[PDB]
RNA sequence: AAUUCUGA
RNA sequence: GCCCGGAUAGCUCAGUCGGUAGAGCAGGGGAUUGAAAAUCCCCGUGUCCUUGGUUCGAUUCCGAGUCCGGGCACC
RNA sequence: CCGGGCACUCUAACGGGACUGCCCGCGAAAGCGGGAGGAAGGAGGGGACGACGUCUGGUCAGCAUGGCCCUUACGGCCUGGGCGACACACGUGCUACAAUGCCCACUACAAAGCGAUGCCACCCGGCAACGGGGAGCUAAUCGCAAAAAGGUGGGCCCAGUUCGGAUUGGGGUCUGCAACCCGACCCCAUGAAGCCGGAAUCGCUAGUAAUCGCGGAUCAGCCAUGCCGCGGUGAAUACG
């Protein structure tokens, strides 16, 4: 577990960050299940990628400190 | 224990009574080779021995180890589709391992929580003839004799 | 017991050190 | 094979025997346009490895038929 | 002696007596036992009702234990239960959420072993 | 007092 | 309706020819086979359905009540 | 700990000694029994070494190499998923069902190996894991390091419990660009089944079995309870 920073990844910045400006569109594909959702993030959907395609998964706020890995499975039939 | 007959090892003499006999008897009660924490029980019931009777812890061992020394017990055999269990005699060394032994499990299902308790009070029950290791010893001995049928069997 | 992660042997066996066993 | 086009399987009929394998499979294949698919492969297979069933474990041979009926 | 909730140990030392309390171990024992005075080695059988009720404040008022700690523990795992996380799933399915071996031991998260097999080897 | 092992 | 007998261990039955209660099979522990039994030792369990009177009192000796078991008729 | 000293302890190098040589019993001898002397006997206890050969055993995935097959992919690179997947089933192991016990406080005895972008003395903060500073060490000279059971004295008092620690909730530290899958530790709260285990079945004849702890390898860290070594206490039985 991380002590001194919040290890996410530079493209997750450098995209959402004009999205946020006015709130954009949504459509943001993605190949960072390793990092966080800090706040202000809500309602802009994410294309997470659970390793075989991309997941159209809603941001809401309850929601936070959680990955992006924790919301894309990998094996089917659970 | 094909070639030689094997050895009978040496049991050094006690270390305060001296005898050959008192350690053969913490040796069984020895779990995982600590005869520290063993020999203290035993020595702890020696002490609810001069604590319930002036009879010095010695005659209440060659008495009650005496009293529980099976005569002769039962070793089957099988001639050929004999499914016979013969009774016979019993070598004098064997005797001592077969009651020290029947001694301690005896000794290990008494109800008294602590322990020499249970040690002291099972060798003063079966000096006193009427411990559970005695119990065994006439099961045993039932065994015997009830088969003297087959006498013409002693291999 | 020796998995009891809250005791002396919780660690001895444990290889570690905490608040069930300070450094001497 | 017809659990991964996506066919389902009904086994009508298998039964065991003495020592090992199978004495009798019988088993109804459904979905769109399944008998095309298993017509086919219909006949006797023959099957060459080191027998499994053997000591010295020498090079056998075994044949086993398969035969193909659409449900009409 | 009515301590917190419906639970009344007796015949035995006023500190584990408090571990027998669904909020309660060695710890918060050997706690509010030096924070309030009162020697570990003695009973409910006697006891000051000063030292009950001043154990019911250093009890009761301290951390909100039984019901309510059970309510929001719940409550957690009912978050997670909103859009359904990882640990939101395993626990939606009843399974273990901490990365174990699951090919083998894991009667405990599973619920009691049910046979139910069939594999065969040997028919014709 | 206790059966069987095909065919490179 | 008459003549007779009997429940006591889960089952079957003996029994101071009045006090002192018992067997076989069941069952349990052990012993236990290559595998179950056959061998093999050890124990709890009650008013003798049972209603009493003499006897010091009764599982057994009288009446007798409830039922059970076996026979003899008539209709 | 000082100077001072090789008599011990030890460290490593070269030798002695045991060979059935000496007595007695048996036998033709070989050889066996017992006795002594000796620290040690009849191969003193361990290694290392494992024949012609068997198993068309296993290993083309450690390497090599015959032969076949593809060569803008059956090759090369990359983020990420997977090898960790669970209604089940078998094997080896770990922790247990406890009083010859567990928890708590204090104090002692080993051996074998291992440490420079490496092991860390000692202070300060944090209950702690852990973080600052900094000395010593190329190491029979400093450290890893406390060995543990035990000795010792204080409370539990037989209840699924102060036993047993699975599971789950909350909070943190550390490597690592990065711990959802999928890491190891820290604290609090959770305390499930288990009351010695049907049929069957494993190892060991002595410092062995059992029990208790320490080290190394790989490695940033680690799922290591695995493996290879080291040492503390230390049994029962063998008629046949
Ligand atoms: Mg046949």
């Amino acid at each position: 577990s991380l002590k001194k920073g919040v290890f996410v990844d530079d493209h997750l910045l450098e995209k959402v960050l004009e999205l946020n400006a006015k709130g954009e569109k949504r459509l943001i594909k993605t190949w960072s299940r390793r990092s966080t959702i800090v706040p202000e993030m809500v309602g802009h959907t994410i294309a997470v990628y659970n390793g075989k395609q991309h997941v159209p998964v809603y941001i809401t706020e309850n929601m936070v400190g959680h990955k992006l890995g924790e919301f894309a499975p990998t094996r089917t039939y659970r | 224990a094909r070639r030689r007959r094997a050895e009978v090892r040496q049991l050094q003499p006690d270390l305060v009574y001296g005898d050959v006999l008192v350690t053969a008897f913490i040796n069984k009660i020895m779990r995982d080779g600590k005869k520290n924490l063993a020999a203290r029980i035993f020595y702890d019931a020696c002490k609810i021995i001069q604590e319930k009777t002036g009879q010095e812890p010695l005659k209440v061992f060659k008495q009650a180890v005496e009293n529980v020394k099976p005569r002769m017990e039962v070793r089957s055999r099988r001639v050929g589709g004999a499914n016979y269990q013969v009774p016979m005699e019993v070598s004098p060394r064997r005797q001592q391992s077969l009651a020290l032994r029947w001694l301690v499990q005896a000794a290990n299902q008494r109800p008294e929580r602590r322990a020499a308790v249970r040690i002291a009070h099972e060798l003063m029950d079966a000096a006193e003839g009427k411990g559970g290791a005695v119990k065994k010893k006439e099961d045993v001995e039932r065994m015997a004799e009830a088969n003297r049928a087959y006498a013409h069997y002693r291999w | 017991g020796k998995g009891d992660r809250r005791t002396r042997r919780g660690k001895i066996w444990r290889g570690t050190y905490g608040k069930y066993r300070p450094r001497k | 094979f017809a659990e991964r086009q996506g066919f389902q399987v009904e086994v009508v009929d298998l039964t065991p025997g003495p020592e090992a394998g199978i004495d009798y499979a019988q088993i109804l294949v459904k979905g769109e346009n399944a008998y095309g698919l298993l017509s086919p492969e219909a006949g006797v297979h023959r099957l060459v490895r080191p027998s499994p069933f053997d000591a010295s474990g020498r090079r056998h041979t075994s044949f086993a038929g398969v035969e193909v009926i659409p449900e009409v | 002696a009515r301590i917190a909730g419906v639970e009344i140990p007796r015949n035995k030392r006023v500190d584990v007596a408090l571990t027998y309390i669904y909020g309660i171990g060695k710890a918060r024992a050997k706690e509010a036992l030096e924070k309030t005075g009162i020697n570990p080695a003695t009973r409910v059988k006697d006891l000051t009702e000063a030292e009950v009720v001043r154990l019911r404040e250093y009890v009761e008022n301290t951390w909100k234990l039984e019901g309510e700690l059970r309510a929001e523990v719940a409550a957690n795992i009912k978050r997670l239960m909103d859009i359904g996380c990882y640990r939101g799933l395993r626990h939606r399915r009843g399974l273990p959420v901490r990365g174990q071996r699951t090919r083998t031991n894991a009667r405990t998260r599973k619920g009691p072993r049910k046979t139910v097999a069939g594999k065969k080897k040997a028919p014709r």
